[PDB]
């Protein structure tokens, strides 16, 4: 949802706000990588003939099949005000945004790009070993921070900040320490630029005037950079936010020139195997991968016991299993990262016998796990009796007259979404604190 | 003529009977019982009897592991 | 340390645990090895050239801790060391060999951990010179060491012959261990029994092996062999006599099996039954040749308190004659009080204790040091599993959810009278009989095994099936398993802690269990290897199914988790069945009636 998440808050952002941001060619090359092919089929079958277009051309052109998609596309195009759809003659009459359009067409003209390319200085250096080692330095630095372990590297102080104020590493002061929230071992979980685009949501989201289409255009341009090259320090907030994400470690900047790394394309696009570990009935661990940071991750869950240079290995212990569900990571999460680190051997064997199940019947008289479950479901049962309990604290009535009264009430909560339990046998339910008031008001109305 | 405030928890037999134990090892504490899923408990003690829960199920299994 | 080796951020639970400060070889590929500098346990690789050729020496000079699917686990130890430099293998071309297969440098902790097993090998030999144990050394080199110890009392001198079996100890903590290893054939003063086999039996190669391991020179080095179940531990120990063939006897503390040994013995080997021998609680009548056998008991050695003069006269006869060799079967239960007394009694110029496991409930297994010697020979389950030589068992485990009345009345119970309470819950019953009627649809063979001789009694009542337990007449005993056996009609039995051993019964192939001791981890896998000699092993889609009711909430849970980890520990883990499919489809369940719940109870109240 990660696009989504980015088309979502190009939709909270106005209008107009949203026109100022169409107005820049780079700005309109990174949305239109954002957005889906059938949406740009359609902004680049529009870009070269201004004719504005009815709708039902655009249906005799679409067949049914992906209609559906075409949907999504022309919903999404119409909710980020980049389409213009009037039924002008009756017919709706559809039009790309035009300072979208006239940038995309100076884009690919090569025409006027006023720099949104990149004010260049083209005082290039090696990246190899300055720009790709500091990131891989400052990086490394906030990601055995947000392991855990004591570094002496902390991050900056805005995003201590941002650490803090966000649901985002909890750094709970009344423990005086960074922790860990579900939250953020979903934050762990995430991919690398997934991880960027959080940092990148998080900050805009508390970040106010710092000009937001400043923020926004930077931004975009920051993902349209390239590597290694030397470029002019742009308005003032742009410099400072700037010199915020030369703090982070993504540009090695020299206080008017600076070299983006690697990671200004790794935030454009992504990029027996590294990272497959194989499960074990004994519940010893065969990683096929190995760094600090491996390391690092593991011995949260994990009771490890020596480092080789691929194989870093331990048991799981049902105390590491309930010791990762005490530090409020979820089950599913440590199943989700058990898939990500699963192996081409089981896979192969399960992957046949798969086909061998699926060649009798769909059911075979058990519950459905594909991986090994004599690793997976042994800790899923103790998974399965890690929470197993629910416990409803406040108000709560009973020994209601009818039970057409009974479920309209306990109906209304649910629709306001203040309902915690119901049982139809005892005709009673729970309610929270906050939606008590509005329920009593409707049980008299 | 009863409406009155208490923690109601959807409870098991087992937990009951284990809600009746920590009454018997220290009385007075939850107040009445409804079914095998309802039992009605001092609010002031919810947390007390919680962390006693899970030393509960900490007498009944104990993992060792060692 | 041999190496600066700047800490891992992360390395503090590492505690002296992050050996990579020691390189990497770029042999690291082919060979297979890692060493633990401290604990000494060893890795090994089962997808790795010339491991199959190591993990012999693996075993020969380390123990193996696990050896599951994909690496296996070592542990070097001075038990396993003593036993290589007693078959001969000297510390450098052991040293040459593991460097040359080690993908890392060697810790010189090991290194000097194998320098200092070196024993006095050859230097201590105790003599039975007709009954008297005369100690020699080979040089006088080792007197002048063994009169600096004066625990005691070329060269031999008296000794308490008792007191060899603690000295044997003492020795062992002042690092000169004697041998055992009979120049028989040199001892003309013994009659030999001179006993063939028949070409028709055949050997198979870790039987082979086993047989290897005591000749390795020819001389009969004495000690342990303990193999699985059904492995034709009789036949190897026959061929064993068969290529020894002296005076021999053999011992084991039951009587229907004793019994079925001489069946079985005086079956395949060549040797008639005038030269055997029985004597137990029943008969006692010995035979007069000058070389033969006496399959026996240990109940005629552990009991001499209150014995009768024709006992008497036969453990006088049988203590007069002076035999070659002893077999020990089923060794786990002779450290105990008056059972390890027949060691003292019986003098044998070789010894061999066996058993099917050498668990029990202590570190008496370690007093076999200075009782019966070091380890021979040892199969590997898994291996044997699957090559067919013996079964491939599914094991299961059965959580019955415990109802709430037997609960409450559990945790108003005392301690050791909860064990029936939590045992007697109704859902136990529900649930093992819609599985007798599933598994009767399939035509399974169905076992069950309790503690409580009562509550075994109990279930098979219930189901208006056959009871066998530890004090019934025997004669309605064998008419039960005739039944059993030779009718058809009759497939299901309930047996307890005389039907787990003492008898032979390949036929069993499913197995439930729901009572035990606390930590009977021995006890318990003398139960599983009732079906772990399941003959119907090669063939496919063949699963022989293991089952256990344990009721939920409970600190049978521990109980039962810490006995059955023993076999985890061999290789069997046990499936998942808490909620199963067709507990409803079954139209009876044994009082699912609230009302009989409350009349069981109300029954098991009365009793208690
Ligand atoms: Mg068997």
């Amino acid at each position: 949802s990660l696009k989504h998440s980015v088309t979502q808050y190009l939709e909270e952002i106005p209008q107009q706000v949203q026109n100022r941001l169409y107005t820049s060619p780079a700005t309109c090359l990174a949305i239109y990588r954002i957005l889906p092919p059938l949406a740009k089929f359609f902004i680049m079958a529009m870009v070269f003939n201004e004719n504005e277009v009815p709708l039902l051309d655009l249906d005799k052109w679409v067949n049914s099949n992906g209609k559906l998609q075409f949907q999504n596309a022309i919903k999404s195009m119409k909710s980020l005000h980049l389409l213009i759809p009037n039924k002008s003659s009756g017919t709706l009459m559809i039009n790309l945004n035009p300072t979208f359009k006239i940038s995309l067409r100076n884009a690919l003209t090569g025409g006027e790009v006023q720099n949104s390319f990149g004010v260049v200085v083209e005082e290039n250096v090696v990246s190899l070993d300055l720009l790709d080692e500091y990131s891989a330095n400052k990086w490394e630095t906030i990601l055995h921070f947000m392991v855990g372990t004591p570094l002496a590297k902390i991050p900056s102080e805005k995003v201590l900040n941002l650490l803090k104020h966000s649901k985002l590493m909890e750094e709970v002061n009344s423990t005086g320490e960074f922790k860990i929230t579900n939250e953020g071992f979903q934050f762990l979980l995430q991919e690398i630029n997934s991880q960027l685009w959080t940092l990148l949501l998080q900050y805009l989201k508390m970040i106010e005037t710092m000009d937001l289409v400043d923020v926004l255009h930077f931004i975009f341009m920051l993902g349209a950079l390239e590597v290694g090259k030397a470029y002019k320090i742009l308005s003032e907030t742009q410099r400072i936010m700037l010199q915020d994400m030369r703090d982070y470690g993504l540009v090695f900047q020299k206080h008017s020139i600076f070299y983006p790394t690697k990671l200004a394309l790794m935030l454009t696009s992504d990029t027996i195997p590294d990272g497959s570990l194989i499960v074990e009935t004994n519940f010893k661990i065969y990683s096929y991968s190995n760094s600090p940071l491996q390391i690092a991750v593991l011995s949260l869950f994990v009771h490890l016991k020596a480092r080789f240079v691929n194989m870093v290995l331990g048991q799981i212990t049902r105390e590491s299993i309930r010791r990762a569900l005490t530090n409020g990571i979820t089950a599913d999460q440590i199943i989700a990262y058990l898939e990500t680190h699963a192996h081409p051997q089981m896979r192969r064997l399960a992957e046949e016998k798969l086909e061998k199940k699926l060649e009798l019947d769909p059911n075979c008289k058990e519950p459905l796990q594909v991986l090994p479950p004599t690793v997976v479901d042994q800790i899923r049962l103790w998974q399965l009796e890690l929470d197993r309990v629910i416990t409803y604290e406040g108000s709560l009535y009973s020994d209601f007259e009818t039970s057409q009264e009974y479920n309209l009430l306990s109906k209304y909560a649910q629709d306001i979404g203040v309902l915690l339990w119901k049982d139809d046998k005892k005709k009673k339910f729970f309610i929270s604190k906050e939606g008590n008031s509005q329920v009593l008001d409707f049980a008299k109305r | 003529a009863r409406a009155r405030k208490g923690a109601l928890v959807q409870c098991d037999p087992s937990i009951k009977a284990l809600i009746l134990q920590i009454d018997a090892k220290m009385s007075d504490i939850v107040l009445e019982e409804l079914d095998d899923t309802h039992l009605l408990v001092n609010p002031s003690k919810v947390e007390f009897v919680k962390h006693e829960l899970n030393r509960l199920l900490s007498k009944n299994i104990y993992n060792p592991m060692d | 340390i041999p190496a600066d080796f700047v800490p891992d951020s992360v390395s503090g639970m590492f505690r002296s645990h992050d050996f990579s400060y020691l390189r990497l070889r770029p042999d690291h590929a082919s060979r297979p090895l890692w060493i633990s500098p401290s604990d000494g346990r060893i890795i090994l690789e089962s997808f790795s050239p010339l491991a199959e050729q190591a993990q012999d020496f693996l075993v020969t000079i380390a123990e193996p801790i696990s050896r599951p699917s994909h690496i296996h686990e070592y542990k070097i130890t001075a038990y396993s060391l003593y036993a290589a430099v007693s078959v001969g293998l000297e510390t450098d071309d052991i040293i040459s060999v593991l460097d040359r297969l080690s993908k890392v440098p060697v810790a010189e902790s090991i290194i000097n951990f194998i320098k200092g097993a070196t024993i006095s090998y050859g230097k201590v030999k105790l003599v039975i010179k007709h009954n008297r144990y005369f100690v020699e050394t080979t040089q006088a080199d080792i007197l002048q060491m063994l009169l600096n110890d004066s625990v005691i009392g070329v060269h031999s001198f008296e000794i308490a012959n008792e007191s060899v079996e603690v000295v044997k100890k003492r020795c062992q903590e002042i690092d000169y261990p004697v041998l055992e290893e009979y120049d028989f054939r040199n001892d003309h003063r013994n009659p030999d029994l001179d006993i063939d086999l028949k070409p028709s039996t055949q050997i198979r190669p870790y039987q082979e092996k086993s047989l290897s391991k005591m000749f390795g020179n020819g001389r009969a080095r004495s000690g342990i062999i303990v193999l699985p179940c059904g492995a034709g531990k009789t036949l190897v120990g026959i061929t064993a006599a068969c290529t020894i063939k002296k005076s021999v006897i053999v011992l084991c503390t039951s009587s229907v099996s004793v019994m079925q040994w001489r069946q079985q013995f005086l079956q395949w080997c060549t040797l008639q039954p005038e030269n055997c021998a029985v004597f137990t609680s029943d008969n006692k009548e010995m035979f007069q040749t000058e070389s033969g056998l006496v399959v026996s008991t240990y109940s005629m050695v552990a009991n001499t308190r209150n014995r009768s003069h024709d006992s008497q006269k036969v453990m006088d006869f049988l203590t007069g004659r002076e035999w070659g060799f002893i077999i020990l079967d089923e060794v786990h239960v002779v450290p105990a009080a008056m059972f390890r007394r027949v060691v003292s009694t019986i003098a044998a110029h070789a010894k061999l204790g066996l058993t099917a496991t050498l668990v029990r409930e202590d570190d008496k297994i370690g007093d076999l040091n200075f009782l019966i010697g070091p380890k021979l020979y040892e199969a590997n389950w898994m291996e044997l599993s699957q090559k067919g030589h013996i079964a491939n068992v599914q094991c299961a485990e059965v959580w019955c959810p415990m109802t709430a009345e037997f609960y409450q009345e559990y945790l108003r119970e005392t301690a050791r009278k909860r064990m029936l309470l939590y045992i007697m819950n109704p859902t136990k019953f529900q649930a093992c009989q819609f599985l007798i009627q599933y598994h009767e649809r399939r035509g399974d063979k169905i076992i069950v095994f309790s503690d409580n001789v009562y509550a075994l009694q109990e279930y098979a009542l219930k189901m208006g099936k056959p009871f066998i337990y530890g004090s019934t007449p025997q004669q309605e005993r064998m008419n039960i398993l005739q039944n059993f056996q030779y009718n058809d009609q009759i497939n299901t039995i309930f047996l307890s802690k005389v039907g787990d051993t003492s008898i032979d019964l390949p036929e069993a192939t499913c197995l439930i269990q729901i009572s035990s001791h606390y930590g009977s981890r021995r006890q318990e896998a003398q139960r599983l290897g009732r079906i772990l000699r399941a003959k119907r092993r090669n063939d496919e889609g063949f699963n022989a199914f293991f089952y256990s009711l344990v009721s939920k909430d409970t600190q049978e849970m521990y109980y039962s988790t810490k006995r059955q980890a023993f076999l985890v520990d061999q290789g069997y883990a046990f499936k998942v069945i808490t909620h199963l499919h067709g507990m409803e489809n079954i139209p009876n369940l044994a009082y699912a009636s609230p009302r009989e719940r409350r009349e069981l109870l109300q029954e098991v109240l009365l009793k208690n």
